[PDB]
């Protein structure tokens, strides 16, 4: 995260960190959507390009976690992987279209002060709030500036950007199912994703219900924080068809 | 979940983290 | 740079 600030205590529960087991190291981010799914970014997985392709048995999941490096005892949850999920139109190929992906645990993981599950989007609560303007929040212990980082877990509030402003921006092909969030170059705020924040939720705070939605996954940009450039999130409501079938059905 | 999304050492509480008004002031949408 | 996590989860 780039022009963030230190999380609170418990402020994103449902955040949660992908670690390779070997070497030991941080992969992505993901979310907390039940007692057994975890969501992340289809990327985080399976990138061809990069020679990216994780097995169940390559990775963990760490769930309450605020420090980055430390192993928080008493704390953080470490969960092992039964199986992953890619969705079956994900374009790695081309433009990350469709960048989903879940995890079911191997069990089911206690909810605690740290760890708690984050909502989806309902269509209705996805009109209002996905709206040029109106500002979500990315979290993650990604890169702190794109050429660094941090010690806890980082927060950044961002807006969502009209579609002609981040088509504008990109010789990317973008698609209905991801979303632009950024500041423009005149506003004086800043603020991105970076590397390693992959996978990691863009939130909203319901003010009908006073809950939040994970409205998008962190996914793409080009550099970090650039001005005139853009994060783009894959649209979650768009692909909870999906996301529901695959729970349903495993 | 049926409790999805309130967190317990927010929500669940009634205390608000130090930038969720910013969220909040920028929803246009039903006020 | 990471501290190492306890052996049972690398089963
Ligand atoms: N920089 C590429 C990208 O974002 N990638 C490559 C694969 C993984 C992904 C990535 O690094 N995501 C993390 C990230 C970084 C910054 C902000 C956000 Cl929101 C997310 C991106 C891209 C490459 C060249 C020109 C424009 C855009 C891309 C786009 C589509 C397909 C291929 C490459
Ligand atoms: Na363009
Ligand atoms: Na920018």
């Amino acid at each position: 995260i780039v022009e963030g600030s230190d999380a609170e205590i418990g402020m994103s529960p449902w955040q949660v960190m992908l670690f390779r087991k070997s070497p030991q190291e941080l992969l992505c981010g993901a979310s907390l959507i039940s007692d057994r799914w975890v969501l992340t970014a289809a990327h985080c997985l399976l990138y061809p390009p990069w020679d990216k392709n994780f097995t169940e048995n390559d990775l963990l999941v760490r769930i309450g976690k605020h420090s980055r490096t430390r192993y928080e005892r008493n704390i953080e949850k470490i969960s092992m992987l039964e199986k992953i999920y890619i969705h079956p139109r994900y374009n790695w190929r081309e433009n990350l279209d469709r960048d989903i992906a879940l995890m079911k645990l191997k069990k089911p993981v206690a909810f605690s002060d740290y760890i708690h599950p984050v909502c989806l989007p309902d269509r209705e609560t996805a009109a209002s709030l996905l709206q040029a303007g109106y500002k979500g929040r990315v979290t993650g212990w990604g890169n702190l500036k794109e050429t660094g980082q941090p010690s806890v877990l980082q927060v950044v509030n961002l807006p969502i950007v009209e579609r002609p402003v981040c088509k504008d921006s990109t010789r990317i092909r973008i698609t209905d199912n991801m979303f632009c969030a950024g500041y423009k170059p005149d506003e004086g705020k800043r603020g991105d994703s970076c590397e390693g924040d992959s996978g990691g939720p863009f939130v909203m705070k319901s003010p009908f219900n006073n809950r939040w939605y994970q409205m998008g996954i962190v996914s793409w940009g080009e550099g970090c924080d650039r001005d005139g450039k853009y994060g783009f999130y894959t649209h979650v409501f768009r692909l909870k068809k999906w996301i529901q079938k695959v729970i349903d059905q495993f | 979940e049926a409790d999805c999304g309130l967190r317990p050492l927010f929500e669940k509480k009634s205390l608000e983290d130090k930038t969720e008004r910013e969220l909040l002031e920028s929803y246009i949408d039903g006020r | 740079d990471f501290e190492e996590i306890p052996e049972e989860y690398l089963q």
